[PDB]
């Protein structure tokens, strides 16, 4: 029912990888689903809105998927910068509050 | 869909031949107009601008007084003189003290004896005043399209911001997918601010009329002044006190912010620290939909199944939004959408989210419908998954008939004549009866201004008892109808 | 702009006032809302509250035991926590959205005050 | 003062609040009743003039209502 | 406002002048005069009323006047 | 000689700490902390939502 | 479901920290601090003094 994500998600410089973020009709498939790219140390920064938005000053790497229940959030080429906690936000109808995916790290390679 | 959500909301249905509609816009409220084959639009006037205002008085609300003299004549010698009864920064007066050999006269009887002050101001109010052709309308028509980023919002990412003055009174605004809507706007009879002033009183502003401002009984200076030293009614705010006969003194009477806004009741408060903003009036214009087309009427129905993302919820206006997605394989499409009787035999009610068509699969659309009272049943999408939703109206036919006729008469009450161009499409019925109207409001505020509301209430039950207790039929029924006007605009006045 | 109070030290049992100063824009055309992460742990929306018109809305984990308010004078908006415990030890962020309820974008955060129980 | 010429009938409202308009709506009918509350003598007097001065039940009750409410009003 | 119950009429007065004598002795009848300037409308008006509502000239002066010093009051 | 002070009135306050709160339609009246404090003045209307 | 609460009714009470004011005849009335809180439910009377 809620927010659910892969813990952690593994990728290499430029690659294409997408974090999954899985919920119930009540909170995915009936609102919006936000995904947020928070540093260590830092606010979280708003990555997507609604659906498959960017928010101005946004590079285009960063591209957002909804199903009718599940949603994705994808990134077209990976860096250094990726490796940092991803969360899907989500108004959940039943529960009547603000639902967040729990995280998920992107772990790219390289080291 | 901006006007959802607010409650002095109005629908203006049809246009004449020419494809255009009067409507009155006020701030507190929302136009939403209505067309055979046109979009559906909502008209908000947001704000009224005044620029380039100048004062013509400043009044004193706070003064105090210094350089205090006195002279005196012993008796039978006539008035004292002093210098200062020549200088306007002093405030002087004349009176009579007791004299004696123990005062030092040698003579015994009344002297004239004169006290003057420099009056000097604490705070003012500056009464600026604006040139009618000054005035800036800013109107915002949004589509009332069911895109997701207008539902009752108050932020201009879709509506269209148009701005007018009297100087370019004619404005087009080009609506993305609509055509273009054009707007006819007479401001110049909208306020009439050659006879207002805007009034600044510290951080507090209104609007008032230029007679009433120039009739306060405070000192006050032209506008013209950048020194003071020439205040007018200077005695307003001073007493001069000779209790019994022995001593003349003169103290300043205190602030009068407060008995300013006790003076102020009855006066709409306006905005005038970043600019003279108000926030209150009317706007009349006549609304031009023919370049205005419906967005999307080259598609074809959906043919999917669609998801209520927000259950149906019921407006203040009978009518009643609903949010849904879709998950259909035709991203632009028409939504089917109909409000029937269970059996599904009649159409009881009609949408006024005209055309809706989902513009994005996962891009949730909130129609407004407007269902029939009692019950009705609305049915989005078609068989292989169609949802049908019950719902319920509570009112009456004949109790929206007794909404509507109070809604027009309050129009009438504070549009008084302009109220005949609201929904307007021309017609004869509409011209005599906004003569008539002019004609009747005319006589009635020269025998009402200045008057208040329980005053209106005595006034209209006096003519009301004259006109039941009257032999003849026809003044008596003029006498009564007279009276029950009065008396409704008296119950109604905020005065 | 978005600033927040200071990092605070409290105790088990205590309780926290957390303040966010916003714009008079923000203020009075946004809702602020409040979301915190415990060290090593996702985001958690405690509540928010559109401080032109006030009542704000509580995740039901922490119905009872938190009260977001607004300042309209001083255009600052506060979260207390009562019963704080050593679980409670974590960043809160003051969070701007639009007031709808449909769009839940915080698209300006504050720094984020962190609330520790034990000593620094 | 100024507060004795209170801006009501100028015939400039819209329809939005205006000042203080809550509060001066009843402000004056609650002064006079504070008035008649306190000096009975002049509102029995009244009573009786109004009788005196008026034929019709009507007319009598009009002049005793204009009397008590310029009573206070003209202090 | 406070100055709506101004101190006029308690009894209290002695030989000693008052805290406003001169000014407020004349200034309702003032402002009476500059309203009633100001709305000829509602005195011509009042004036029908009165002479219709009295059979005599007194009641009908007399509800003349009283509508004249009363709607500024109210007001 | 020796008064006793009977009422004293106010002629000219400040407003401070000013703070609102709303109630969806048909779910009854709001609540500040405010309102348990008689320093605070207080106004209950009702605002389109 | 999703219920909303809409008002909530004492059915019992406890009275405590009670405390009492009074002032001399003629001098107006009495004064308590509790009163400034709205926790305390305070009445005003006469008493002979
Ligand atoms: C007022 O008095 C001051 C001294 O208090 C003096 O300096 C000033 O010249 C006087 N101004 C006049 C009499 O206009
Ligand atoms: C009022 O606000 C100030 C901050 O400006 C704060 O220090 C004070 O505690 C507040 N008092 C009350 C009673 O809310
Ligand atoms: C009530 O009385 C108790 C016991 O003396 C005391 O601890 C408490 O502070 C009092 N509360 C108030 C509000 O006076």
């Amino acid at each position: 029912s809620v927010l659910t994500q892969p813990p952690s998600a593994s990728g290499t410089p430029g690659q294409r990888v997408t974090i999954s973020c899985s919920g119930s009709s009540s909170n995915v498939g009936s609102n919006y689903v936000y995904w947020y790219q928070q540093l260590p140390g830092t606010a979280p920064k708003l990555l997507i809105y609604r659906n498959n938005r960017r928010p101005s000053g946004v590079p285009d790497r960063f591209s957002g998927s909804k199903s009718g229940t599940s949603a994705s959030l994808a990134i077209s080429g990976l860096r250094s910068e990726d490796e940092a906690d991803y969360y899907c936000a989500t108004w959940d109808d039943s529960l009547s509050g603000l639902v967040f995916g729990g995280g998920t790290k992107l772990t790219v390679l390289g080291q | 869909m901006r006007c959802i959500g607010i409650s002095n909301r109005d629908f203006v249905e049809g246009v004449s031949g020419g494809s255009w509609v009067d409507i009155v816009l006020e701030h507190g409220s929302c136009v939403t107009t209505m067309a055979k084959n046109k979009p559906t639009l909502d008209f908000e006037l947001i704000k009224t601008e005044a620029k380039h205002p100048a004062t013509l008085r400043k009044y004193c609300i706070e003064a105090k007084l210094t350089n205090t003299t006195t002279a005196s004549r012993c008796p039978t010698q006539g008035e004292p003189s002093l210098n200062e009864e020549q200088d306007k920064r002093f405030v002087c007066k004349h009176s009579m003290v007791d004299r004696g050999w123990g005062n030092g006269c040698g003579l015994f009887g009344k002297g004239g004896i004169v006290t003057c002050a420099m009056f000097t101001c604490k705070k003012n109010m500056e009464g600026k005043i604006v040139q009618p052709e000054n005035l800036e309308y800013t109107i915002v028509i949004t589509p009332h399209s069911g895109e997701e980023n207008a539902v009752g919002n108050d932020t201009g990412k879709h509506g269209k911001e148009i701005k007018v003055t009297p100087q370019s009174s004619i404005t087009e605004a080009e609506l993305t997918g609509y055509g273009t809507v054009t707007m006819e706007c007479s401001p110049r009879t909208g306020l009439d601010f050659n006879e207002m002033v805007l009034l600044q009183m510290e951080n507090k502003a209104w609007l008032v009329h230029r007679q009433w401002f120039l009739d306060l009984p405070l000192p006050w200076l032209p506008g013209a002044d950048t020194q003071g030293s020439n205040w007018i009614q200077k005695e307003t705010l001073v007493t001069f006190k000779n209790p019994h006969a022995k001593k003349q003194d003169v103290v300043v009477l205190g602030s009068q912010e407060g008995a300013m806004h006790t003076a102020l009741t009855g006066a709409t408060e306006i905005q005038m620290s970043s600019g003279n903003l108000l926030f209150t009036g009317h706007l009349k214009c006549r609304l031009r939909m023919d370049k205005l087309q419906l967005k999307g009427m080259s598609y074809s129905m959906c043919t999917g199944k669609f998801k209520v993302v927000k259950e149906i919820a019921e407006t203040q206006h009978g009518t009643i939004v609903i949010r849904v997605q879709y998950e259909g394989d035709g991203s632009p499409c028409k939504i089917p959408f109909e409000i029937m009787d269970l059996e599904k035999r009649h159409v009881l009610g009609r949408l006024i989210t005209v055309n809706p068509i989902v513009t994005e699969k996962d891009s949730p659309v909130n129609i407004e419908a407007e269902p029939p009272f009692g019950d009705s049943y609305i049915i989005i999408g078609v068989e292989p998954g169609q949802l049908k939703l019950s719902w319920f109206k509570k009112g009456s036919s004949i109790g929206q008939m007794f909404e509507t006729t109070m809604r027009g008469a309050k129009r009438m009450a504070i549009l008084g004549d302009t109220a005949w161009d609201f929904g307007s499409l021309g017609g004869v019925f509409t011209s005599i009866g906004k003569a008539l109207h002019q004609v009747f409001g005319a006589i009635y505020g020269a025998a009402f201004s200045g008057v208040s509301w329980t005053m209106k209430i005595l006034i209209g039950v006096v003519i009301t008892w004259i006109g039941m207790n009257s032999r003849s039929t026809s003044l008596s029924v003029s006498l009564v109808l007279v009276g029950v006007v009065t008396l409704y605009l008296g119950v109604m006045v905020q005065a | 702009q978005l600033v927040e109070s200071g990092a605070e030290v409290k105790k088990p049992g205590s309780s926290v006032k957390v303040s966010c100063k916003a714009s008079g824009g923000t203020f009075n055309n946004y809702a602020i809302s409040w979301v915190r992460q415990a060290p090593g742990q996702g985001l958690e929306w405690m509540g928010g509250i559109i401080p032109i018109f006030g009542g704000a809305n509580y995740a039901q984990k922490f119905q009872g035991r938190v009260t977001i308010t607004a300042d309209r004078s001083t255009s600052t908006v506060y979260m207390e926590l009562s019963g704080l415990r050593s679980e409670d030890t974590a960043v809160y962020y003051c969070a701007r959205r639009p007031q709808s309820i449909f769009d839940w974008n915080f698209d300006l955060w504050g720094r984020g005050t962190l609330v520790t129980v034990s000593s620094a | 003062s100024v507060a004795l010429v209170p801006h009501v009938g100028m015939g400039l409202e819209t329809r939005t609040e205006t000042w203080m308009s809550s509060e001066g709506a009843w402000k004056h009918a609650q002064r006079i009743e504070t008035w008649v509350l306190r000096h009975p003598g002049f509102t029995i007097m009244a009573a009786i003039l109004a009788y005196t001065i008026g034929t019709t039940y009507f007319q009598r009750v009009l002049i005793f209502i204009l009397l008590t409410a310029v009573a206070p009003s003209m202090t």
